[PDB]
């Protein structure tokens, strides 16, 4: 409920809801849902210091304390997302860089295609779109087979036009 | 007296060795001197053996200089190691981002920056980075802020 | 305090449906040492000879 | 390398004012004509690689023919020095996306140091002219991709027609301009091609020659190192770059020779042999063995196990392959192999047993002829006989000496390769 | 014969490679045999050995 709230822009709701996650005994699947759910809830606010600061420390804790690498991954897109979002993205270029190689090695072809998306949004933030047209043309065909990063993908559209 | 050895040797009596580094080309080196705090008997303790980390030959790190001396004769034994694997080109992603053209991070984010103002602040921002102590691509940050100041518009 | 140990990240055919069955059921009922040995001595025949 | 800039019209007016001032005549105007002269920024009132009239030498002499005066002309010539570089500095970006090639680069070079030489305002001492200039380069590598692949590819065009002028004059171009390209890389690439190319030209098709590899390496260094050692700079007496070299000729003549070996073993052979031999010298590796039988099998299969082919020379050019192998192989753990992936082939074809057998006891062709329907090539069965018939595959004091030499000389699916 | 080879560009990942390969049933006289699946017009397409 929350998750479709956040995406109604409900935050009156989501923020109730976090009052309850401070003061509530939650199982690990679910406190990491809860602790993924304020840092998007954070981002749309848009205080990023706090955030930023918030982002390290779970991923930081989401590799030493249990090994999951699934968490791993959507927590550092979101930090990726932050940065761009500042226009300064170009501090995430060597994160962004080494985990697509490595990601390209496993195949999850989800991956691949997500961090080419927030490789084109850095490259059109620079001033260098031209060539982000150049590769957003060459594989559109295979980026079209997911279905919630269409939303992303049309919207990008438009702004190259 | 200092003693070469390969890497599965046996090394004398632990209590008799009072530092031991390793050098070679690619992972950066390794030191430790043994004090009479701890023994290397009592550092090897966990295990008789010591890990060593990967250097990385990432374009990042060389943006617009070269700070490594890129000997001849090594980079002719790399180019000869890679065409043995290529025998056993625009595949890599380094050479992606070359494509791109964004290889230097800090000229990037500044061309970014100044794309439009140039207030005061931000201004003595950028103549801070041009006058640094130590720094990269001065030159090229020098030489944007001179475009960007009195270049065509 | 915490000596995390490094796991290996080893990592190629994907075979077929029935080869996989019959794996786990099979499964279902030293070597590094002298692999060490062909490193820890080289270059030459001797060890073979003292065997 | 920190250059200060002090805008166009502060040192415009500038200029002038210290111009009237010190001179109190009105060469304001004329000074304004020689600075549209020096300017690149109007291609109207500029040189345009054309001489100065003598209005402008002679004011020049006048400009360079008490301490007050001195650092007065000091600021001066400053300000003069700020002035050429901004203006070279706003040409060179107008004109910064136009450059795709280096004769680009000195033809602009050559433009805006067209009136330095009728007007010194750089310090013989100081090499400042240098300074900006290799500012400049460095930006262009730095800031243009398509300039910095133009250059790799001219590069590599120079190095192959063998213009090694022009090519030193590209490498000192990039070594002043102190890029993201350095010159190393560049070279490194350039001698690798060279050589691999020179390898392709000189040894291949050619194996009955021995210590060939030797006659190349010296025939590349006589022809190439002294402009490859001028190139780089590093003595002619390098002995462990020459080293380095020697083993990329070694591996690329592997290289070819493991390409080859299908024709060097069924064609060339017993003449090749003698490279086979050099061969063996050579492969170390678990991974060149079965490199080479793979690339082997392959070839082989491909042409020879045609059921079209005849079965009569089928087995000629097997058994050949099989003795050149053993040759270069004594183990035959190959042959073995190269054994168990044939053999359904061979039982594939149905005369084989009769007249392998008739081979082995070099029946005459007479009783050949008598219960066999298809021709059988004579000169094949006289080949294949003359290699199936080739065969080249005090008493007490010395027990004393013997268990010494003997005992004390250390020396340093079943088994089917016999 | 396509030659697609490795490019950066290219992003376009294979996930059918990675899943594993079908199978087919067919019965004999004896029993149910449990086969390798092959497209029907492979036989003459499939990778030569050669």
């Amino acid at each position: 409920v929350a998750f479709k709230a956040l995406e109604e822009d409900d935050f009156l709701k989501v923020k109730q809801y976090l009052l309850k996650s401070e003061s509530l005994e939650l199982d690990y699947d679910q406190k990491i849902n809860l602790k993924y759910l304020r840092v998007k809830y954070l981002v749309k606010i848009g205080d990023y210091d706090l955030s930023m600061r918030l982002i390290n420390q779970y991923v930081k804790e989401c590799c030493e304390e249990v090994a999951d690498s699934n968490w791993r991954f959507k927590f550092e897109i979101e930090s990726i997302n932050v940065l761009l979002l500042s226009d300064v993205g170009i501090r995430s270029l060597p994160k962004i860089i080494k985990l697509i190689d490595e990601y390209k090695e496993i195949g999850n072809p989800l991956r691949c295609v997500i961090l080419l998306l927030k490789l084109c949004e850095v490259l059109i933030q620079v001033g260098k779109s031209m060539e982000a047209e150049c590769l957003i043309s060459c594989n559109l065909s295979t980026i079209l087979e997911f279905p919630f990063v269409r939303k992303k993908t049309d919207e990008l559209l438009e702004s190259l036009s | 007296v200092i003693r070469e050895i390969s890497t599965p040797c046996l090394l004398p009596d632990f209590s008799k060795i009072k530092s031991i580094r390793v050098k070679m080309h690619g992972y950066f080196p390794l030191e430790v001197n043994f004090t009479k705090d701890y023994s290397a008997s009592d550092f090897f303790s966990g295990g008789t053996i010591i890990y060593i980390q990967r250097k990385s030959e990432s374009v990042f790190e060389n943006k617009a200089s070269f700070r490594n001396v890129e000997d001849i004769h090594v980079a002719l034994k790399r180019k000869a190691a890679e065409s043995k694997n290529y025998s056993r080109g625009n595949t890599t992603s380094s050479q992606l981002v070359e494509s791109l053209g964004i290889q230097d991070l800090t000229m990037v984010e500044l061309d970014t920056l100044l794309s439009a103002a140039l207030t005061d602040s931000e201004s003595y921002n950028l103549g801070l980075l041009c006058s640094d102590k130590n720094s990269g691509d001065i030159l090229d940050c020098q030489l944007e802020l001179w475009y960007k100041s009195f270049g065509p518009h | 305090c915490k000596v995390p140990l490094a796991k290996n990240r080893s990592s190629k055919k994907p075979s077929d449906i029935y080869s996989i069955l019959s794996e786990i059921v099979k499964s279902a009922s030293g070597r590094s040492l002298k692999l060490n040995a062909g490193l820890i001595f080289s270059e030459d025949k001797r060890f073979t000879h003292v065997v | 390398q920190i250059t200060p800039t002090r805008d166009l019209k502060v040192i415009t007016d500038e200029l002038q004012t210290l111009s009237s001032y010190i001179f109190h005549t009105n060469i304001v105007d004329d000074l304004n004509s020689l600075l549209t002269w020096m300017s690149p920024n109007d291609a109207k009132s500029n040189h345009q690689l054309r001489p100065p009239s003598l209005r402008i030498k002679n004011i020049i002499k006048v400009l360079f023919p008490g301490n007050t005066n001195k650092e007065l002309q000091l600021q001066l010539f400053s300000t003069l020095k700020e002035f050429y570089i901004f203006q070279v500095r706003y040409h060179f970006f107008l004109h910064f996306n136009n450059i795709n090639y280096l004769k680009d680069i000195q033809r602009w070079e050559n433009y805006y140091e067209f009136p330095l030489r009728y007007v010194p305002i750089f310090d013989v001492n100081v090499n400042d002219w240098a300074l900006e200039l290799n500012s400049l380069r460095h930006y262009l590598l730095n800031r243009n991709i398509k300039f910095k692949n133009n250059l790799r590819t001219r590069l590599d065009k120079l190095i192959m027609d063998d213009d090694f002028d022009l090519a030193d004059n590209l490498i000192q171009w990039l070594k002043s301009a102190n890029g993201s390209l350095s010159s190393t890389e560049l070279i490194v690439n350039a001698l690798y091609s060279k050589i691999n190319k020179f390898c392709e030209d000189n040894m291949s098709r050619v194996w009955n020659k021995r210590f060939m590899i030797m006659e190349t390496f010296n025939k590349f260094i006589n022809q190439y190192w002294s402009q490859f050692s001028k190139l780089v700079g590093c003595p002619e007496d390098d002995h462990e770059l020459t080293t380095t070299v020697f083993n990329c000729f070694e591996s690329n003549f592997l290289r070819i020779r493991t390409n080859e070996i299908f024709d060097i073993c069924v064609l060339a052979y017993p003449d090749s042999k003698v490279t086979l031999l050099e061969l063996r010298k050579i492969m170390k590796d678990f991974k060149d063995y079965t490199n080479i039988v793979t690339t082997f099998l392959s070839d082989f299969k491909k042409y020879i196990l045609n059921p079209s082919v005849t079965t009569v020379d089928a087995l000629l050019r097997y058994v050949k392959t099989i003795k050149a192998f053993l040759v270069l192989d004594p183990t035959g753990r190959c042959l073995h192999s190269i054994t168990t992936f044939v053999k359904p082939y061979f039982q594939e074809r149905k005369h084989l047993v009769n007249v392998l057998l008739y081979a082995m006891l070099d029946l005459p062709e007479e009783e050949l002829k008598e219960k066999i329907n298809f021709n059988v090539d004579m000169k094949a069965l006289l080949s294949l006989v003359d290699t199936l018939h080739d065969s080249d595959i005090i008493r007490h004091a010395m027990l004393y000496e013997h268990i010494l030499n003997y005992y004390i000389a250390w020396v340093p699916k079943s088994s089917y390769i016999k | 014969p396509l030659r697609y080879e490795p490019n950066n560009r290219d992003f376009a990942c294979n996930i059918i490679d990675d899943l594993p390969k079908l199978i087919r049933f067919v019965k004999d006289s004896k029993r149910i045999n449990i086969v390798p699946y092959t497209q029907p017009n492979s036989l003459w397409r499939g990778p030569d050995e050669d």
